[PDB]
């Protein structure tokens, strides 16, 4: 059954994680925080919650939301990495999985600092710390996507997802970088579901290919929903760019390739209940938020199942999310947004 | 027919080997689970290695129950003996060595787990030790079922 | 995978094995009752014995790991947990002292018969009966540690959260654990109008 | 092991006695408990120190 | 190694009463069969007595209501008694000790006994 | 002694009897276990709702009493001084495999089904008329293995 | 009216105990041959970015 | 080894028969010496 | 040689049994996959709670078939009998119970999804039953030969 | 040796229960896997839905091939029979039995797919009726070599 | 030590009914993953459906090879026979079976690339339907075999 | 211990279908894994089929080794024989079959990397076609073996 | 029955040979381990590979212990012996044996971490040298039990 | 090689006495049976005494009363103490080791005595 033999390699990992999963903010401490009106308020504050002591080293003068966004967000990589470390086998590799996305976007990001000809210096400090690899600041070395497929990135875990990137023009351009960053998260989620569905045990198996599939839906959308700020796209080239694995794959995803406006992709969209209301209404990628929220709230029920990281890792970045958007209402004194935070615990 | 066949010490002497065989295994899982447990942990800190070697040392006990019984055991081979004789030391060879087995397993999972959490939460420590130590009594309680049997082996036997 | 391959091709040659004794008329060669009632019951009760413990011990190793590395990683950020949870490891220890006890009373049993009385009723009787009154007590045991093990580790997980929670999981834990018992009452009920060897 | 109940019976005063009394009865050697005997002389005496 | 030793044995009177006593040791089973027998001069040996480990008794027809076989407390151990002694019974005693199958079967030095 | 009563017959009275009991232990196992996680899941987003749902463990719990009564009602009818018929045999040892297999499968679909109905009875307090129902549907398969196996019991004796 | 001339019961015994101390073996170095190291925590590694 | 073995039977065995626990313990507020080491760690 | 054997009633004690393991086994599954589908679908749709019971029922009655074959069976053993009754009976006990498993497995797969859709779209219902009576009959058919071999079992029969 | 000994009604037993235990896990499956293709796509194309229903009474006729042979050998048990007609049920089981199982994957593949594609291209469904058909008949080559069998068990038999 | 002994048919049955079974299960296997393959295709172009049938009824085929010799096989049996004639027969139809079942497998990979292909590519077509040939002639081999070896089966026979 | 037992052609009839079933499932792998090569790289440059359809007739010619060796094998066997004649003519069957099994996976695995490659770069294709000439000898080399102990088989045996 | 039969010399070659075999593989496995620890880390940090070499050496130390049993098992190997010779030193051989499998796979797996993390934390070498040498004795107990059991197998025995 | 070898030979006076002495080397085992046999000039071998490895013996009449077989507490060793000597015994004299089965019979040189 379920439980009898993950705690032989998992065990310690997955009490050390829920230990992580008791730390996150309830509502009423969002709403405490709320009510501050300093952020030298916020950082009292916040020390009573799980955050502790992290901000003890900031002189009072020093306080911006930009270092508590990064203070924030330290916080969890280094929780993160420490997990990675205690790791191996399966779980070693499920992961690394996690992180190709992350790399995945600095590859686009130093491609696209590049070619404005800004200082590599500048680039670096706002790459995802996750998405880190030996060779990430050799991409500043020319602009021939040929030239530095050859000279770095078939040396990295990257390199098989290029295989339907070279059919480009000889000099790269903000459009065309931005298809080649799709086209790589286009293999990635499918590798990703793939080893998923071979590699991990029941119920952690059901869990990710549903996890996994609402994010390939949130792409599916959001990449039908930009191209019509193009003055064109050849239908059967922007059918490439949504993956297979969505629950919107293939009845919808192919009437949302041919869509050509709003309204059409609306009439694509209206057949499939989970989205049902979806444009209609509010923000669109807060309700994305939303629903994000509510599957991982699910995925913490289960008990023995590897899934718990991925839950954890993505509620805490929500979290930063909130942490910051208060932050911002408190500096910039426009308290009547405030209220927007997201929060299912 | 016959008490006394001629092939009756083959369990004697199967029972005398595996007594230390799964013993050694056992010890030898419960080092190497630990023992990466230890040298992970101590790069960090390096102060507590000593502290945290208690897991080798308490699977380092459990093959020396395989072998006194190995021992003891052993005293009683003979050329000519009974199908009693046979299978009672049999009996005492598989209770101490499928027990010292699953004693060493245990000791070597929770052991890795208790080392690396000792290193983080210091009164973590004291908690490890009380759960490795109910772990090794597991060992204890086959070789007890292996004296009593041995403790009858050559009693009152006719042959 | 190569390990279904040998149990399909061992059940295959007992299948021809069988049919070709049937066939040329010797269809009693193979004589299970013979070999059944031939055999020494010394084995079948020091097999009964050994395995009784060996595999309590199995189940209470089993459930002591399953709850223990839990227990440890649970009580990183709430070290509160780790003395009020111990009664999840005692729990799954007693399912090994069950497993001692029934080898004290059996072991009485394993007196000396002489070559008259050998392959006799009562001596066939009893050889049987240890056996698989052995075999109960051990699986039932070995079932029985994992099942409390499993709950053992939830439970401190739950623990971790909220110590209102505990005492309502507690629950389940013992209705987990009377399945040592029950083991236990089939095991002395089996076996206590054998006679010992004659 | 937990705080007591406000003056409810206090374990400590059984434990000073059946604690090392219910170790002896399963440590019973007069060999190996004269070692032990002495290390501890030897660390109370000093207890000063 | 096993080995075994006679004992009791000498001179005695016309008509007396003895007794002789006999051990087994080295060897951890009880013996299935121990047994005595005799020797005079000028003639082979004779067969006295035996005893099963069950406690069954067996004897030669000269010496029927006799001499009396037991075994003793403790494991291999064997006695002989004999109620009264005549001229024909004088000889060298020996105990033999036997095992159910194979070659395992032991004898003793032996002991004299006359009138 | 008669042909019909060999003096091997008692092994398969014992194997019946341990069929019954270890199988019976397996499924009240399974039901316990994966009902324990359904019902500690829900604990951390909502604890009032345990005390209410512990319906599917006592159920589970329920099927070792039916193991227990046939392994005891078995071993009742041996001895070392009866005769015991081949017959008499095989039918206890059918007699225990029918309750063992029985609450073994009924064991795994009251913990397949207490684990969903709890871990997901959090969103909707109208549902648990439901989750009771297919319960009990769940819980009779092992009340019909008992059945047969009393019956093929007292037939054993003739 | 022996069980046979070549599997005498004398053999059968030897075979189903050597069985069975097979299988614990082979259960043994199943479990044994899991093993495998945590090297995250044995190597090291740094960046940029987190400095 | 043994000498735990004596405090299992104490916590469980021997103190659960009267023993009910969860009480609040005395923490006066004072004064003592801070290591500059342990503060900063 | 005998007719009726002294082991004869091993086939039929066989038989009696081998009915209710494999029926049980089957509406074990078929109860198990539809409540997952039941349980997750009506979380939105409370109200047709106890419209979509019904694969449950279904599952259940496969139950019943092997609950009647081994009874039938059940009443017709005795010590002393033919052989021919002894496989007969044995005939009857696999063919229902290995037809009732095959049963239990298409109506869990084919209820879960058809009561998953069926919450979305309302005239989904009829055609989930009519697919769920072709997976039923699936049981009957193995019920039916069951019964003519078991009153086949016991006529004619010289012993 | 005896051209109509005791135990030859085995095989006949084997091949009645063999006859409708393979045919209805062919049925099954092809049930299954054609119910999950219906209940998918019927939520948005109700109005054909008893159009689609066309796979699962195709697997259905399957299982009758396997009722009928299995009553038809049924009927020829007896306690005394040749081992020749043993061993030729026996043939008339398996043949039907396993040709039956192959059909039944068949149809349950490509009445998936067939089903699932046709809901967005009418014109596919003569193409998938058709392949059907192709697949059907595979049951019946093994119903007709079954029936051959059976008619020639018991014709001309000495006993 | 006989000619004919009284279970010589025995390897005649099997013979007959192996014939019959690896055939279908081939010819199955080649049905299933072509019409996957022209439901899959024949959605945008349903003016290819009526000559990508091919494939199906080129596996098709090959269930006659299965059903000509088992019927062959069939009429040859009888109650008295020599071992020889059952040797060659089941020799007969273990050829032509396994034979079979290989050239199914063959037609089905390639008929499903094949089609998968030619929509997109007239010219494919002609190429797709010659190496089906050379696949099909696979099982023509078994066949001519086991037609070799049934004629010798029944000739120059004594006893 | 008869020099010429009934059962002697049981070996001859094993062995005269192994030659061909063995054989069979080397050629439709090398057929197969070729086919799906071919129809891969033909969508672009359908110019080059028939110029790309040699491995395919080249996986051809290995049936062709196993037909020639069964018949051969087959029309050798009769009812009265030795036993020698028997296992001589087992051995040619299974060397010639499993050597052309290893010829087809070779056959198969190269030809599919060669004509994916060929289609651009033209040079290629001699060196393709000289790579398989050398997979083929060694189905060349069993058939040789195997006509060379079936002629052993039958000269210079007596009964 | 014999004390003496004539096979019995073959469980003392088994046990003559299984001594030396299975230590090798257990000194083969921790060799290659540490061996690839130490050449992924010396890159960086050469001046301490002859420091770090010590797990080679240690686990080059267990295939002595299964030398010297296997000679001295050897040379008490004769034509003629008692069956007891013969099972007391295949015990002498499994024992050592298996305890060497049991003691290298511990040197391998805490060899290769302790090297790996002692380049870039000095203090550790001591701990890894320290958990060692406890899994350096799982192979001393195996060897002393094979001696013990040794010394018993020729006295006192009769043939 | 397993080899034995006779000691004790010589020559001595008439009615007197003395040992005879035999062993083994490189065996692997107790030889089940030992003897001593004797062989005067021009004639065939005579059987003189034996011992089993229990110690049970058996004689010839020619030396029944005059010789004494027994067993050393090394294995496989024998000593044969001769008395009352007399002309006639005059001859060589050979050991004899004899395994239960099989052809593993073994003799030494033998050795000389004489009155």
């Amino acid at each position: 059954m379920e439980g009898v033999y993950f705690n032989i390699d998992n065990g310690f990992i997955e009490g050390v994680v829920r230990g992580y999963r008791n730390g996150l903010l309830s509502n009423n401490q969002y709403i405490n925080l709320t009510q501050c009106d300093t952020l030298e308020d916020l950082k009292l504050q916040l020390s009573s919650t799980d955050y502790g002591n992290f901000l003890s080293s900031v002189s009072s003068e020093s306080l911006t939301t930009s270092l508590i966004q990064e203070y924030a967000s330290s916080k969890l990589y280094h929780e993160f990495n420490y997990i990675r470390d205690q790791s191996s086998g399966s779980t070693r590799k499920f992961m690394d999985y996690i992180t190709y996305g992350y790399m995945i976007d600095n590859v686009a990001l130093m491609i696209t600092g590049t070619i404005h000809d800004r200082d590599k210096g500048e680039i670096l400090q706002r790459c995802h710390p996750l998405g880190w690899f030996d060779t990430l600041p050799t991409l500043s070395v020319a602009t021939d996507l040929e030239s530095l497929y050859e000279t770095v990135l078939v040396d990295t875990p990257l390199a098989p997802y290029f295989k339907n990137c070279f059919d480009t023009a000889e000099e790269l351009d903000d459009m065309n970088i931005e298809i080649i960053r799709n086209k790589l998260y286009k293999a990635y989620l499918e590798d990703f579901y793939n080893f998923v569905t071979e590699e991990i045990p029941e119920p952690a198996k059901e869990c990710m290919q549903t996890l996994l599939g609402f994010e390939a839906d949130r792409r599916s959308i959001n990449i039908a929903l930009n191209s019509l700020q193009s003055s064109d796209i050849d239908p059967d080239l922007k059918s490439d760019l949504l993956p297979n694995i969505g629950k919107l794959y293939p009845l919808a995803t192919f009437h949302l390739a041919q869509a050509q406006d709003f309204e059409g992709v609306r009439a694509a969209l209206a057949n499939v209940y989970e989205y049902r209301g979806f444009l209609e209404t509010g923000n669109l990628e807060d309700h994305f938020y939303q629903l994000e929220m509510e599957l991982c709230r699910d995925a913490f029920t289960q008990q023995f199942a590897i899934s718990t990281v991925w839950a954890w890792m993505k509620s805490k970045e929500q979290e930063v999310r909130n942490i910051t958007w208060i932050a911002e209402c408190i500096a910039q004194n426009q308290r009547e947004r405030i209220n927007n935070y997201i929060s299912v615990y | 027919t016959e008490l006394c066949p001629v092939y009756a010490p083959f369990f004697g002497a199967i029972g005398c080997a595996s007594a230390i065989i799964f013993t050694s295994l056992g010890a030898a899982y419960g080092t190497a689970k630990s023992g990466v447990g230890i040298c992970a942990t101590c790069v960090l800190r390096p102060d507590l290695l000593f502290k945290n070697i208690v897991p080798v040392i308490m699977a380092g006990i459990i093959a020396i129950y395989g072998l006194v019984v190995s021992v003891l055991v052993c005293y009683s081979l003979g050329q000519k003996q009974a199908l009693y004789t046979g299978f009672i030391q049999l009996g005492a060879g598989l209770s101490v060595g499928l027990s010292g087995l699953a004693a060493g397993f245990a000791i070597g999972i929770v052991g890795d787990a208790g080392v690396r959490g000792s290193s983080q939460q210091p009164r973590l420590f004291v908690g490890m030790i009380l759960i490795l130590i109910f772990a090794e009594v597991l060992g204890l309680y086959g070789l007890i079922v292996a004296l009593l049997l041995n403790s009858r082996a050559t009693q009152d036997v006719v042959c | 995978s190569f390990s279904h391959f040998l149990y399909y091709l061992v059940l295959i040659v007992v299948i021809v094995y069988g049919l070709y004794k049937l066939f040329t008329g010797h269809g009693s060669d193979i004589n299970f009752g013979k070999f059944l009632l031939r055999t020494s019951p010394y084995m079948w009760a020091n097999l009964g014995i050994a395995l009784c413990v060996g595999l309590s011990v199995v189940g209470a190793a089993w459930g002591i790991f399953i709850t223990g590395s839990s227990m440890i990683g649970a009580g990183v950020r709430a070290p509160r947990i780790t003395t009020k949870n111990l009664i999840s490891i005692i729990f799954c220890e007693v399912v090994a002292i069950y497993g001692l006890i029934i080898a004290i009373v059996f072991s009485s049993k394993l007196t000396v018969a002489t070559a008259e009385n050998m392959y006799s009723k009562s001596n066939l009787y009893t050889g049987y009966s240890l056996f698989w009154a052995g075999i109960t007590v051990g699986a039932s045991n070995l079932i029985c540690g994992i099942a409390v093990g499993i709950t053992g580790a939830t439970a401190a997980i739950s623990d971790a959260a909220d110590s209102a929670l505990f005492v309502k999981i507690l629950v389940i834990e013992i209705f987990g654990s009377i399945l040592g018992l029950l083991g236990l009452i089939v095991g002395l009920l089996m076996a206590g109008k054998a006679s010992e060897f004659q | 092991y937990g705080i007591a109940q406000y003056r409810e019976i206090n374990a400590g005063l059984p434990t000073i006695v059946t604690f090392p009394f219910m170790f002896a009865i399963m440590f019973g050697d007069m060999g190996h408990g004269f070692l032990m005997t002495l290390a501890a002389l030897s660390l109370v005496l000093n207890e000063k120190k | 190694q096993v080995q075994l030793q006679e004992s009791g044995g000498g001179l005695v009177e016309i008509g007396g009463s003895l007794r002789l006593s006999c051990a087994a040791s080295g060897t951890l089973f009880t013996f299935n069969t121990m047994a005595w027998y005799r020797q005079a001069p000028g003639k082979q040996r004779e067969f006295i007595a035996t005893i099963t480990s069950g406690g069954n008794t067996n004897y030669a027809d000269s010496v029927q209501g006799r001499f009396t076989i037991s075994r003793g407390n403790a494991k291999n151990t064997l006695y002989l008694q004999m109620n009264s002694l005549k001229p024909e019974d004088t000889a060298v005693y020996y105990c033999n000790a036997r095992t159910m199958t194979g070659p395992f079967d032991y004898w003793g030095q032996g002991t004299q006994v006359t009138v | 002694s008669n042909i019909y009563a060999p003096l091997y017959a008692p092994f398969f009275g014992f194997a019946g009897c341990a069929a019954a009991m270890v199988l019976s232990c397996l499924g009240a196992a399974i039901g316990t276990a994966k009902s324990g996680i359904g019902i500690a899941g829900i604990g951390t987003f909502k604890p009032e709702l345990i005390m209410k749902s512990l319906i599917p463990v006592v159920m589970s719990g329920i099927l070792a009493i039916y193991g227990l009564v046939v392994a005891v009602l078995i071993a009742g009818n041996l001895s070392p001084t009866e005769d015991y018929t081949l017959f008499n045999g095989f039918m206890h040892l059918s007699c225990g495999l029918c309750v063992g297999f029985a609450c073994l499968s009924s064991g795994y679909a009251i913990g397949m089904v207490g684990d969903v109905g709890v871990r997901k009875y959090m969103h909707q307090p109208r549902l648990f008329v439901g989750i009771v129902l297919i319960l009990i549907f769940s819980e009779v398969l092992g009340l019909y293995g008992m059945i047969v196996a009393l019956i093929l019991n007292t037939r054993g004796s003739e | 009216d022996i069980l046979s001339s070549i599997w005498t019961e004398g053999l059968l015994m030897c075979l189903i105990v050597s069985a069975l101390l097979l299988f614990i073996l082979i259960v043994a170095l199943s479990w044994i041959s899991n093993l495998d190291i945590t090297y995250g925590a044995l190597e090291k590694s740094t960046n940029p970015i987190k400095k | 080894s043994a000498m735990l073995h004596s405090l299992r039977l104490h916590w469980v065995e021997s103190m659960s028969k009267f023993f009910v626990g969860e009480g609040l313990p005395y923490e006066p507020f004072a004064f003592e010496y801070k290591d500059m080491e342990v503060a900063v760690a």
